[PDB]
Order: C-alpha cells, then structure tokens, then sequence
C-alpha cells in the first residue's frame, strides 16, 4: 500500500498552481519510490527548455540517509545540460528517467539568499524545499541566467571521466603571453609517473612539430628524477571547448562540430599528428590529446592563465570520448586551504639540529610554505629517537639531515631543500660561504657549545637569530629572537637562568637500554609536537616583527598553555 | 701592597659583560647598516668607536643607568660651503627608518637607546684636498682604526694601516707606530655646541698617547685613572661637579710619572705630585693651562672655574694623606680599612640551567 | 715558546703530593700539547694495577673546543682495562702513549658527589679537575671498586666496532626459563634485513642442530614481509664472556681462554659446527656468531634476561675478532625515553576519519604506545589534502585509511594495525561483529550524519565514545566523552551550540581550486598539529577517569590556549 | 474543537528530548552492568522499565528538577526465607562500584542521579515455583517486557512472548495479547515502607489495560490524563495535596468512557461522569473504592483521606464548569482564552554550529 507520507506528497504536488500530477506512486525492484509529474514557467520559454517540462521525483535509501532527487523525464524532459546540473544521457535500461539531475544544493547568484534558506529535516518539508528550488532553478535555466557577474567559472561536466588516473602540470600568469601566440599551433609533450602513487602522471616538457624543447617545468627534486616520455600532443585552442548552453562534447563529431565553431578542423590535425610521426623514427605513437585554453576564475573577469583538458587519443566517428581529469600543481593553486604570509615564505631558512623539535619544525615550514630550507646535522638516527621524531624506521642507519630533507623534499611539489652533513662550524671556507647566504638561522640544539660558535662565526651582514630550547619533562619552553650581525649570547643565558624552570632530578631520568650506561630525557611525542607548533607561531611572529625578543612558555595539567614574557 | 685586594676591587667596578656584547654588537650593526644605505651610501666614509670605552678608563653606573659608548661617523663632506646643521640634518631618514622611536638629537650629536647600552655619535669631515684626504681615509679605513676591542684587550696595538689582530693558539711581527709626518699635523672638523660653527678634533692621537703611557706604566694607568674616578663617584658631597671626564683623565695622565711599580705607589705619587705642581696656582686662586693630545693651540680646562680646581685640590689633599697613612701601614687589615675608608665598601677586606630539544 | 698556562699547569703538577714530574711541555705535529708525570696510591697495590703509575697529559684543540685527556704511558703505564675506561691498546706508532683514557666525566657511587661537583671553565681549573677526578679513579681500580651495588651494568668496550652495522633482536622476561635449560647448545638462526634502512639487520627464527624451528620472533606486518636466510650460530653460555677486570677478548685465544674459564670448548663447537654443515646439503655456510647469556640490569640484582652478543664468524689464531653491534628492540626497551600509562596501551582503539586530524591523532597515539587501532574511511588522498596532513605525496591516490595504517605500521617494531575501507556503518554483519571488538570509539569526521549513525549502531556492550572536532578557521575545539553502550546525540549537540564559537564567513573561505565551485574551510598545518596534541592528551586523560565530559579550547593571537569546562 | 490548539499544549507539556534519550541510554547500560556482574549473575533475571514513562503518563517538571525514572529488577530469590532487608542489602556493593557517589536508598526503593535523570530501583521475587516460574521468566526476558519505548510511540505493542517490533522502511502480522490465564494470576512480590514484609504487585496487567484503554479511545487517554495532572499543577493553591500519580490516573481511566473523538469532548464527559458518579459518596463525606487492575483484592485509593476527595470533587465541579462554557462556544479566541483559563499560559492562541576535521 502506498504510505501516508507519498500522499501527502501527492497533495503537496497537486496543490501547487504551477504543477500538475496525474501518475500515482511506483516502487521498484530497488526500493525507490518515483511519481511522474509536470512543472510550467512564468518566464519565455527558450529553444534549449519547454515550458511544460515533466520530470520523476525519486525516493530512496542507502544506508541511513533518504535521497530525494528529481530527475527529468525519458520522452518528454529536458535534454541539454545547464550549469548545477549532471550530464543528461538517456541510456537502453528499463529506467523511465534520465540522470541529469539538476544541483539543487549549489546556490547560485538568481537564487535569492532569503529564497535559499536552510534544508529542513522531515521528509516532507525537504520536499517542499527540493520542488520550490526546482522551479527557480528551471525559470533561471529558461533564462540563461543560472551563471551570472561574480560567479565562479565551474568546468562543464564530462561524461564517463575515471576517478583514478590523475595528469598534473604546472602553468603560472607570466606563462599566458608565451602560448597567446600559438593558437592553432601542435605539438608533442612528454610526460613522468609520479613514484609510489596509484594512477597518477604529471607533465615534464614541452616540443613541437620537429622535436624541439621549447619550455621546461621546474619541479621539486623528488619529482625531477624521473624518466620522461614522449607520449601526448598539444593543442591550443581560442576559447573553452564546451557545446551549448554547457554541455561537454560526449562523441567525436560533437567535438569536431566545436572545433569547427572556433575555426578549426580536427581531421586536418590528425592527418598532420600522423604525418609527422611517420617523418619522426624515434616517435612511436602519442596515446593523450591536451587542449589548452585561457581561462577567467570569474565571470566578468579577463582570462589570466591558461588551462589544459586531457583526452585518451576517428574525428568522424559516433564512439564516446575518453576524458581523463587534469590539475594544476602550481605554487599558488598548492595551499588554497591556508597558507603563511609572503614576508616568511620569501625568506631562506637554516636549521641547525635534525633532532626532535628541529624535524617538527622544518616539516611545519616546509607545509606552510617556506621551501627554501636547510639543515645542519652530523648524528645518525635510531631506532629509539622514533619515539618523538617527524621520520620512521625506512630511516635507520642515515644521517638526520640527509633523511629529513628527502622527507621534506617528497611532501609538495614546490619544495627546495639542501643538507650539510657537517658539524657547525664548518672547516672548509665554501661551506662557510654557502652558510652566509641565508636570511634565518634556527637554532634547535640546546647545546651550549652550539650557542659560542654561533657567536665565533663571522655573517659578514645582519641576520635573525632565533633559538628554541625545551625544559626537563619537556614542561617548558625558552623561545629567544634577536636581529643583528652577530649572536648575543650572555642575554640569552641570562633570560634563560632567570625564568623559572624545574630542576632536574635523576630519579625520573630512565637509562636508555639495558647494557648501557647514560640515561635519556624524558619527553613524549604530544609535548614535542605542542611545542614545535608553539615554536612555529613564535618564528612566523618574530619574522613579521623583528628584534630582542624572548618569551617562556608552560603547559599545565589541565590542557592549557601560560606565557611570561620579558619587558626590555 | 695588597695588590690582589686592589685588583677585586678593579674587577668590581669594571663595566659588566653583557653591556660590552651589548655595545660591541651595536657598534657592528650600525656600521653594517650606515654602508648599505643608499642616500649616504658615498657621504660616509668611516664610523669608529671612541672615548672611555676605546681607552679603557670607564666605570659601572650605579643603578640601572645605561652606559654611554662614543662613536664617530667620517664623511666626505665640504665643511667651507655646507653649515653643521644640514650635514646633521642629512641622517634623520637613516634614524627614522632603522630605529624607530629609539633616537633622540641633543646639542652637536644624536643618541640611540639599545638594550642595555646608549650610542652617542657625532658626524665628523675631513678639512684636507687631494692626496692627503686619500692617505687620511686610507687610514681611516685601516684595522686598527676599526677595532671594537678596548686597549686592555689589544696590548699589542698600534696606530699603524699595516697592522693585524695578533691571535695565538695559546698566547707575530710587532709593528711600531706610524710617523707624526702622517697624521699628527691633520685634524677633523666637528660641529659645536649650537650648532653655528666647525671646530678641531683629533681622537686617534688621544688613543695613541693613551696607550704609549699605559704600556710605560706597565698598565696600570688605565686602572689608577678608573680607581680616582671611582673615589669621586664616593666622595661627591664634599667634591665639587667638575672637573669630570676626559678633564680628569687629562689631570690624572700629567700628573703620573713614566715606570709605576704597584698601584698604591701610583696613587701616592700621583696625588704628591698633583700637590706639588699646582701649589703656586691654588694660593693664586687660578686653575692651569694643559694643551690637547691632538690640537696643540686648544686647552682642556677651558669651560672649568677656579674655584673648582681649588675644591678638588682641597680633596686631593685630604685623600693624599689618608694614602700615604694607609701605604706606611704594616698590618694587612688596617691598611685594608684604611683604603676602603676612601674608595668604599667594594674594596675588599684580606649556574647553568638545563635545555634540551 | 711554553705558554705560560702549561708552566702553571707544570708548577701544579709538581706541587701536588701525591704527583711528581720531570720531563717539560712539548709540541706535536698535530698540533697537541703533552707532558709526562706519574702518580702514586693511597691504598694497597693489586696486580692488575701498580702504585706509581706513570700517564700523559694531552691537550689538543679541534674546531673550538679544547679537549684535556690523560693517557696511560706505552711503556711504564697500566695495561688492563677497568669500568669507565676505554680500551688500553698500544699501536705501533710515534705516539708515547695508549688509547685507554679513563673516562672521568662519568660518576661512579665511590665518587662523592661533593668531591664530584662540577666542571670548571677555566683551563687552569678544568686540569685541576681532571687530576683530582684522575687520582680518584685510580684509587677506585686499585680497590676494585669502581662498580658497587646499585650501579648499572655497563658492557665491557669492543674494540675495533663497525659503527654502521647493527643488529636487532627481541628478548623478554618470559623468554628466560625457555633458554635456561640449553647452557651448552648450539643450534642455527636466521636474519632479515631491514627495507630502505642503512646497514641494519634483525633476528627471525631460531632452529637446532638438525634444523628444527624451536622459537619464532613477532614483529610488525611491516616487518613481517621479508626474506628470511639461515645464517647465523647461536650457542648459550652461562655467563658474559668478559677478562678480568673489564677487558673484552679482542683475539680467539682470549676467547678461548675466557669459555675454558666458563667451562667449555671452542674448538670442538667449531668442529661441531662444520661437521653439522658437511651433514646438511641445504646449509651453505654460517656468518655470524651469536653468545647468548643471562644479564642483569643493576649489580646485585639477579638476572631476568637473555642478551645476545654478535661477532663476524681459527679459536687457536691471534687475528684480531670482528665485532658487530647488537640492541634489543623489546616493547618495554623501545620507549624508555617517555609512555603513555598502562590503562590505555591495554585498549583496542578504533578511529573514524583518516582526514587531517585523524592521522595526526593516531601517528602521535601510535608513538606514545597505543598498538592496536583500527581504521574506517572510505576516500581518496590527493594533493591539497598534503597543506594539512600526516602523509606525502607518495600516498596520492590510495584510500586514506589504508595509507594511514601502512605508514603506522612503519613507525615501531611493535604496531598492530588494521585498515576498513568501507564508510559507516558497514554493510556486512562479518564488519560489524569486528568493528564490536573494539574498546574506545574516536570520531574525528565533524559530520552529523556519522553522529547519529552512531547512536543508531547497536555496540552490544559498554564502550568509551570520544568526539573531537575544530571549529571555523581553527580558533577552537570541542571535546565530548562518554562512557554507554549508545552514544548520546542531543546532549553533545547541545553542547556544541552551546559554546561561544567563531561564525562562519563566506569572505575567507577561498575556492579550492581553479575551474571549481566549492570552497574549502581555512586551517594552517600548525593549528590542526596543536589541536591533535591537546586532543590525545584529553584523550588519555578520559580513559583514565570515564564518565561525561566536555571541554572547549580557544586558542589566543599571543600563543596561549585557554579551557572552558562545563558542569554536570 | 480548536484541535491543534490542544496539540500545541500537548507538545509544550511533554518531557523533553535530552531527558528521553537520557532514560534510555541509562536503563540499557544499568541493564547490561547487572548482567555482567559475577556476584549476582545468577540471581538477577531481569531489569524493566516501568511507571507513568513507559506509560507515557508523564509530565514536564517545573524548573531543573530532575524527572523520576521507575525501574525494577526481577530476581529468583525466594521470599520466605529472606527478609526483605537482606535482598536489598545484597546489591551495595555494585552500587558502590559502578555508581560512586551517585546512589541513595530511601523508604523500598534506590535511587540513582544521572546527568538528567533520577532512576527509581526496586528488588522483586518471584512467588511461584516450578514450571509456573519458567514459564513467568520466559515472559520476563522476551521483547515485550524488555523495551524501552513508551507507549506512544508502540501504538502495536502486546502483552505477548511471540511479539516483535515491526519496523517498516517508511511505515507485519499483528499478534494479539496473551490469554489471561498464562499471566493474570500471577502476581510479584516487593517489599513494603518500612521493609518488614513482602506485598503483591503486578505492573504488567496495568500496562497492557492502559495500552487496550488507549487503542479504544483512539489515542486520547494518555494526553488527557497529562492535561488533568497538568492542570493539577496549575491550581495547587485551592488543591490538595492528594490524590497525585496512579491514584489519580486510576479515577481519569475509571472516568471515561469508551470512543473518545476529540480532546475537549473527552475531558467534559470525564469531569462530568466523574460528578455524577461520586455524588453520593461526596454528600455522605466519603471515599471511594476502586480495585486494581493486577491485584483485585487491593485498593487504589487506601491512603486516601475523604477530605482530600471532598476538595478533589470541589476543584473539578469548578473546572467541569468552565470546560462546559469553554465548549460550546463558538468564537475561537474566546474559547481559546476559556481553556487558557484553567491549563495556563501554555495552551496558544489561534540552528546547527559548524564543525571540521
Ligand atoms: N674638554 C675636552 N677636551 C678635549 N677632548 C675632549 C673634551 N671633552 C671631551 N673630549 C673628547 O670627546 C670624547 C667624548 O667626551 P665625553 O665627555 O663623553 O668623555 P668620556 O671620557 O667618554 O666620559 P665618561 O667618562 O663620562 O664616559 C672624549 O673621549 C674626548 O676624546
Ligand atoms: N497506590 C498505588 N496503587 C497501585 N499501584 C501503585 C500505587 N502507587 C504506585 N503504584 C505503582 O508503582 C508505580 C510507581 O509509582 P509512582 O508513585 O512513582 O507513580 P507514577 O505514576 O510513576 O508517578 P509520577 O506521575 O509522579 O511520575 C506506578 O506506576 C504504579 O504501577
Ligand atoms: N663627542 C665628541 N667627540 C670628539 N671630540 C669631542 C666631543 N666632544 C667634545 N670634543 C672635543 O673636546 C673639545 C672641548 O669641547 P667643548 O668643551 O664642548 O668646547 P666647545 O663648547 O667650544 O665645543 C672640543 O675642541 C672638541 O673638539
Ligand atoms: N515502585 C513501585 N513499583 C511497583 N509497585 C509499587 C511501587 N510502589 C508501590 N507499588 C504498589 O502500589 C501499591 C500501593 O503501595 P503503598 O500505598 O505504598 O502501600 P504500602 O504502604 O502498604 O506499601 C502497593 O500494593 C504496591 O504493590
Ligand atoms: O633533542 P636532541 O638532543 O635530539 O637535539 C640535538 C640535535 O642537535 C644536533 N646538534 C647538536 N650539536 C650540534 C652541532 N655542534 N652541530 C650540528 N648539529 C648539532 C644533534 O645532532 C641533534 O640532532
Ligand atoms: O577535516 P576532514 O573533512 O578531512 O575530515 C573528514 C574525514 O572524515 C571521513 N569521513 C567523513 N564521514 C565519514 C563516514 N560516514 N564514514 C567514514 N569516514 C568518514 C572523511 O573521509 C575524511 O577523512
Ligand atoms: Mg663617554
Ligand atoms: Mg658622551
Ligand atoms: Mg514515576
Ligand atoms: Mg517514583
């Protein structure tokens, strides 16, 4: 028997003056429940959408979430794709509607704020709200309206993309004026797969007709040790490749028809692409096709960069295309979740101790975005350190600085980072000089020794000194900045002798093993992690804001951190 | 002569280490600053660290009062067309910009407040054309004018372009002083009190003889000049305001006498012969002529009254004979106390903390 | 010329009453200063040291700091090596003295910690320190006191170590009584080496003479999956193979000699050993020696362990033995330097959300102790994700969890964990009779639709369920625990709306990406580290005393956190 | 009849969520602690919810006051040999395990403080032996007995072993209530106030006549009955302090009459039967008897005095007279102001915070 809550759906449907119903409820072999029914328009009606359009309203569960969703009709719905909707293809199944269901959630710009509102809870009222934004969704699409000034440009959807193969590249604003004069111009493109992950590629170099480079993407070291193959043709094209009002080319002949809008001819390339491979012996046969095009981040707005769309490489053909999704790994596209300020992420930063903070820290900058680090360090890694240290046990046996800037180095794309292998200072006077060429220098040694050779070393200009040391039982720490051409070093020992520190008591100091003689500091992971974040917070502030400053941190049983600072 | 109790007592009022790391690291800063700024980038020609601090004959403000450390900046400017105030003028920008708030302009120099210490400097220009302005800057531009380190520090220092720090791995060539044909006959130009006009300075000179008299002396002038500015810190109620500075410096300097053993002789010498030569001038009611280390036709004791050099001549006496009591006495206590009545309570009587990362 | 600092040193020399000194100062061509004195006794002479004992002063200097050592005489000077001493070895070289420098920075209990006190600056004074803590040494070997009651057991120094090569082996208290009966046995073993590590080994599987398993070594999964290869003798003895005092063998004769002392023969385990290879066809030849043996941790103690000691395997020859170092990597040996309580390192702990906090969460649980975790998510890791995140760009395209649990199990030689790649709630009732094997319930999603899936979940038994979640640009966090068999839903709701939290602004949140719609919830690297910490200790500090908490933290632009509590 | 007026009052007067989710989270997890418990494994057998929240008879306390939750554990003890004081003191110790702190006993019951609740526990036997006590422990572990769902909610629950819930993805067979001759004569034993002896109970019976007197009312006799406590409330100054709980449930069931259409219709015909019946007893100054519907030898209304049920009967005469005006008439808002009258202000006049991770 039908249920209460379709009926009254039913009466909600025929009460509307701008719906009609006649249908009753239908449940399917899988448990989904669908009613058939018209809507109307109180705008002019355009070629692309009647005005008496029918659609399928369709109930169903997963697991422990309804989906309400309506879906237009097989034989007399809809049958171009809009913007904030799927791609509408109808398919030989016993399916009664199509799957381009439109994207009520998205609100666009015509979608008033007030209108908008919240989604409620009860089933009934959400299908209130899913029918009230259906009708203003489908009056804007009458309009031409759903994209508007202001809005973001969202890429038309592609039919039958895969959702493992990723292709990655790298274009930047300064790069638009190289290829504006190659439009209409092909070549060739070589190509790298990315180590240790699962289906993902990114592009390395870029040719022409006759095999000759004419740019190179710079990437991280990591990534630059690769093999590059020739195996992908580029194209550039003068606008976005995208058919009326948005629907994305499915078959060859659409994208052909395309091409021949912007004023191009696809056979006449693929005749030239197989031309040229039999001139060239060492090409065997490119396998993707890219199609590069300027592109705005808003409507209204004047392109800046370009974008390129992948295909697996027959213009005349009806057979679907094979589209593979594309992303732009370029350093401002990398961090758009949140990101340091460009006073600090200009800066070369130097390290010295790979230790327990020092690891932390550099990973923390290396993350926010200072890539231009290096790291200071003599010691080998142990299986013990892993207690509270940034690497793992692939790290045995090597030294810190080597480990932990092949760490950095494999975590984006954009990173740069060198390793020194000897002990501060160094002998050799290449060394010293290669030294004096960075802007920061952290000090996370807590060594004394480490604090007189730092004011021993000729800089030869200013520099920012900044040290960061933890307390017994890790329940404290010092955090001491200056900015000049040499190290104070009495200050610092004075400040960190007059703040108030717990003494060290031998009973809590555990020995490190068995057969062993020296005992180890107690400090576990989540205190060293607090402070390498606390210690981060304090370089970014002492970056924006240089000069003598220090400050002493405690952390108390409750959860909470205390600071004291000093006046000067 | 209770000679370790005298060197405590020099240990005690000795400027203390942070203040020197403190002025030393400023000195640095502003040099390294002053040649990367554009605008005076070719103005400047040199900036030294002069006055008590260079010489060693300074002493621990009592408090929390900030030392006062003497530099000097040597520009290239023509002192014949532009006035004292435009060549001052010129450097408000630099201030303005690399310390803000902290720069105050007082009389002829400008003062700079750091941590622990207070810079006060003075621009300077060379009043020579030609060959001579090049060899003057060339020295000028020499390590032994660019030094931080005090004369206690540097023993084997000498006013010569050709000489280096000398530095041992425990403890070569001892290079001697340039010719007075080079530098002796040629001053700088300074602006004056108001501001209205130039006159001569010539610092190096004062250093050069400063430290000709204390390697005589077996360097124990620098320490007799700290120890007599030290008992008129004490006595100052029954002392009168001048003189002070480099006017007693100047006093204690002509009064000493070349070859000084220990340092109570010293003092009992000194204040002898301070009595005997300046007795015909205090029942005159007058106060000496002594001529400058560097110009020759400038006196020190130029801005001193009269009756101040008779006020210090009163306390020079009555200090005179408590030394030459406190030298006669055998017992070590009683002399101990005898001392201590006249230089105070810092003549003596006969922790690192734990960082991890 | 002598500086006049070595003439002080000179007149303190022979000043002393108990020193004497003729010969001078003199310069070496390494730039090192030495003087030759003799010392006398207070106490009755033994054998193995005599009462004038002749030793040379050497200072030296190498990068800035200035190194004061005593060194016995080739000649005149002691030969035996004590505790606290490096190995006595006289090389033919222009050198007058030995390598055995007592090691005088170490205190042992017959050094008052009065007479002991602290190292001077000083030259001067640091020699005269050096001296006296000498004499005291010296002393302390003439009694054969230098190792009392309550000392730890330190290992005798090996001459001529590899510093690059270790090897790794698991010995428990529980594993004594099954070696104590085989003093006299030899038998075979096998090793593995570890992938991506530099020079490192560890122990799998023990057999017997006829090849035989008899013990078999658990590890990590990671671990797990190698090639084991039989190359390896182990024999037991009854006690550690050490020369009097302290001397380790350095020849086979020496150690020879020391197993005729214990009782046995190493001429006829030799033989035995070839002989057993002649036998068996599949062995081709052993290369490593293994002597095991009963050790204690304190003197006066008595023994609970077995300790293995390796060397690159002739017991007539003189040719000097190759020693290899060897650590014990047992759960309660690898985190000596800091752990979490037994209370929750007993506790199978389960996490729903491989996102940003989630990994932070369970890499930093992980590493404090907490071995068995389980895993629930079901998407994919891509290259944003990296700005906030506990993974690199080797796990792009993997599911999260599945990423999070191999990089987990590469962490210590004692992880346990497991990896679901289904969403909640599973599907199978095999899933959920699994996922009900679990203790403590950690959810770090921040979705409602996972909150009300959990009180809509029938755990069949009493659990702990924690929530964690952050709040608009990460100023905050809420924390929520409970101790039921359901979740309550309502009461942690109401506690969420009840805090004063940011509200959220659509002007900061920026869009993830070029060519897209949605936009992406601002968060640095550093606020969500910060957060994972405070929340693994709210975490640990629940577990110890359940029941219905909840806390919000609010981080301040001056670096400090502050707590509001609530009330029950 | 001004319908969703009343509906409006109903939903104000209801206990809230937090409180529900909170009973039934603490009922489940109590449950499941007893039955873990080693020293009384054998000797709990079952753990149910019952009183005016599994009724659905309950009402919202005024202020933070704490609602009170009925529990009762069914045990296999053996009432004749053991003083009730003995079974009882038997389960201090879980108490002091899993609730310190938390836990009081008072007059035959414990009670337990939850974060918004207070539970109610009582310790009860069985009195019957043999089969007749397998078949009655049957009946106390099956589903009926062991939910914790009100009412309300279970519109197709029955007093039956073989019942089930029915749960349907948007809304089979239903089994009907069992024979009386399986439960009816089969009463429990708990203790009395002052636990020196054991009396009779039997709250299954009363549950199942509550449910078959609601489906025959048509889900009018449960919000009635909240709307007479409510109103109760409302006017305690010129009402007794008794009748209060049961009792007074009992007299509104005994009151009304099968084939309830509406609220307002129900709760005149309830006042005005409730007048015409106890007349007689309210002229002679008297109390009347009522049997319960477990136990027919016990009195509902034994500890009542006849001067409580004098007020009583004068308190709903007034109130039997303003619902009659209140019906009949037609005007919305004045009808509405009518009910205001004596229900109160609450009868009417005709955000989700943003978490990541
Ligand atoms: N009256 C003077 N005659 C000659 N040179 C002078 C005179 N006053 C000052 N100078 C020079 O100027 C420098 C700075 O003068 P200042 O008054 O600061 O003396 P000072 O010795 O540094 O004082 P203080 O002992 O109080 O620190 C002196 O070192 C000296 O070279
Ligand atoms: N006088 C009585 N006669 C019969 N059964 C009673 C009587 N008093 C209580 N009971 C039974 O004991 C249970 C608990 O009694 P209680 O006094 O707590 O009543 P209640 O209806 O739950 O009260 P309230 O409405 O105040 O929450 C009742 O639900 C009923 O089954
Ligand atoms: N800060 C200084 N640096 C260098 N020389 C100085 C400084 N102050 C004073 N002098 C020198 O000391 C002498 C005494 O100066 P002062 O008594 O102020 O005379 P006047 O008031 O005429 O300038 C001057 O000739 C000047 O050259
Ligand atoms: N908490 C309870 N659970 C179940 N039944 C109860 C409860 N309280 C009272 N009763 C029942 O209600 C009836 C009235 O009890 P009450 O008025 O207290 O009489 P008495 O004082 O003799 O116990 C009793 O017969 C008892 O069976
Ligand atoms: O907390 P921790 O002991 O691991 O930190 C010490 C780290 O600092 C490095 N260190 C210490 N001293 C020096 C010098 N002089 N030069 C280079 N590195 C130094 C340790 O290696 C360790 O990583
Ligand atoms: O901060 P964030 O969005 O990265 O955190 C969300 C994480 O939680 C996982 N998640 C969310 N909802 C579920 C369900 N229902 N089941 C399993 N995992 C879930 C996301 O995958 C993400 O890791
Ligand atoms: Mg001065
Ligand atoms: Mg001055
Ligand atoms: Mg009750
Ligand atoms: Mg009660």
């Amino acid at each position: 028997q039908v249920p209460a809550e379709l009926q009254a759906a039913l009466t909600l449907i025929n009460n509307d003056p701008r719906m009609r119903t006649n249908n009753a409820w239908a449940l399917s072999a899988d448990k989904r429940w669908s009613l058939k029914f018209t809507a109307e328009l109180s705008v002019p009606c355009s070629s692309f959408m009647p005005d008496n359009s029918v659609w399928h309203l369709v109930l169903w569960q997963e697991e422990t979430l309804i989906r309400i969703e309506v879906y237009p009709d097989k034989s007399e719905g809809i049958s171009a794709t809009f913007q904030h909707q799927n791609y509408n293809f109808s398919d030989a199944s016993t399916r009664e509607w199509t799957s381009g269901n439109p994207a009520l959630e998205n609100t666009p710009t015509v979608f008033g704020r007030n209108l908008w509102g919240l989604e409620p809870e009860a089933l009934l009222d959400r299908i209130s709200w899913r029918l009230s934004r259906l009708l203003l969704w489908i009056d804007a699409a009458a309009q031409e309206k759903l994209a508007t000034t202001g809005d973001a440009v969202e890429l038309p959807a592609f039919p039958d993309q895969s959702p493992f193969t990723v292709i990655g590249f790298s274009e930047q604003i300064d790069d638009l004026p190289f290829w504006a004069s190659k439009t209409g111009e092909w070549g060739f493109a070589s190509s790298t797969g990315l180590p240790g992950a699962h289906g993902t590629l990114f592009l390395r170099e870029f040719l022409d007709n006759k095999g000759k480079l004419i740019r190179t993407t710079k990437w991280s070291p990591f990534m630059r040790k690769g093999a590059r193959t020739t195996n992908a043709v580029w194209s550039v094209l003068p606008t976005l490749p995208v058919l009326a009002p948005w629907q994305a080319p499915r078959t060859w002949q659409e994208l052909s028809h395309c091409f021949a809008q912007c004023g191009l001819s696809l056979p006449d390339l693929f005749s030239d692409i197989g031309r040229s491979v039999r001139a060239l012996r060492k090409q065997r046969a490119p396998g993707l096709l890219l199609l590069g095009f300027p592109l705005e981040n808003k409507i209204g707005d004047e392109p800046a960069r370009i974008h390129w769309l992948a295909l697996r490489l027959q213009p005349l053909s009806q057979e679907p295309i094979r589209w593979v999704r594309t992303q732009n790994w370029a350093a401002d596209q990398l961090r758009t979740r949140g990101e340091a300020a460009n006073d600090i992420r200009s800066k070369k930063v130097l390290i010295i101790g790979a230790g327990s903070l020092g690891s932390m820290i550099a990973e923390n900058l290396m993350r926010i975005g200072v890539v231009s680090q290096g790291i200071l360090d003599a010691d080998l890694l142990q299986t013990g350190n892993l207690s509270r240290h940034a690497l793992t046990m692939t790290s045995v046996g090597h030294n810190k600085a080597a480990a932990l800037v092949e760490h950095l180095n494999r975590i984006l794309p954009d990173a740069s980072a060198r390793s020194f292998s000897c002990a501060f200072p160094p002998e050799s006077e290449v060394a010293k000089n290669s030294l004096r060429q960075y802007d920061v220098i952290i000090d996370c040694t807590g060594d004394d020794g480490v604090l007189k050779s730092l004011a021993a070393f000729d800089w030869k200009s200013e520099k920012i000194f900044i040290s960061l040391a933890m307390t017994w039982r890790a329940e404290g720490l010092f955090a001491f900045a200056a900015s000049e051409t040499s190290f104070p070093v009495t200050d610092a020992s004075s400040r960190f002798n007059a703040s108030a520190s717990p003494e060290i008591d031998m009973d809590e100091a555990r020995i490190e093993g068995i057969g062993a003689w020296h005992p180890v500091f107690p400090a576990r992971a989540d205190d060293v992690q607090l402070w390498a974040a606390v210690g981060t917070k304090f370089i970014c502030r002492v970056v924006s804001a240089p000069g003598r400053i220090y400050e002493y941190f405690k952390q108390m049983p409750d959860g909470t951190v205390e600071k004291e600072p000093h006046e000067y | 002569e209770l000679q370790p109790q005298f060197n405590e007592f020099l240990a005690n009022i000795r400027p203390t280490d942070t203040q020197k790391e403190d002025w030393k690291s400023g000195a640095r800063t502003l040099r390294e600053r002053l040649k990367n700024f554009e605008p005076l980038k070719e103005i400047v020609v040199s900036t030294f660290l002069q006055g008590s601090i260079r010489r060693s004959t300074a002493i621990r403000p009592l408090g929390d009062k900030r030392p006062d450390v003497d530099i000097v900046v040597v520009t290239n400017l023509d002192h014949t067309r532009m006035s004292p105030t435009d060549a001052m003028d010129l450097f408000i920008p630099f201030l303005e910009k690399y310390y803000p708030g902290k720069w105050e302009t007082q009389g002829r120099s400008f003062g700079i407040t750091l941590s622990y210490v207070e810079l006060d400097l003075v621009i300077t220009a060379i009043p020579e054309s030609g060959a001579e302005k090049s060899h003057l800057e060339q020295l000028y531009k020499s390590e032994s004018v660019l030094t931080v380190n005090s004369l206690e520090e540097q023993t084997d220092w000498r006013l010569n372009k050709s000489w280096t720090p000398n530095t041992g791995w425990l403890s070569s060539a001892q290079v001697e002083d340039a010719p007075a044909s080079e530098w002796k006959a040629h001053p700088l130009v300074l602006p004056d009190r108001e501001k209205n006009e130039w006159g001569r300075t010539h610092p190096l000179a004062q250093i050069r003889w400063t430290a000709e008299k204390n390697r005589l002396c077996n360097g124990h002038y620098i320490n007799l000049v700290r120890a007599v500015k030290w008992w008129r810190q004490q006595n100052s109620e029954d002392l009168p305001k001048y003189p002070k500075g480099y006017p007693l410096e100047h006093l204690i300097g002509n009064a000493l006498d070349n070859g000084t053993t220990s340092m109570a002789q010293g003092l009992v010498q000194l204040m002898d012969t301070f009595l005997s030569r300046w007795a015909a001038i205090y029942n005159q009611k007058s106060k000496p002529w002594l001529s400058d280390h560097g110009v020759a036709e400038h006196d020190v004791m130029a801005r001193l009254t009269a009756e101040d050099f008779c006020s210090f001549y009163e306390g020079i006496a009555s200090a005179a004979e408590i030394a030459r009591n406190a030298l006669a006495s055998e017992e070590p206590q009683e002399s101990a106390q005898l001392w201590r009545q006249l230089f105070g309570s810092k003549f003596p009587l006969p922790q690192k903390t734990g960082r991890f990362a």
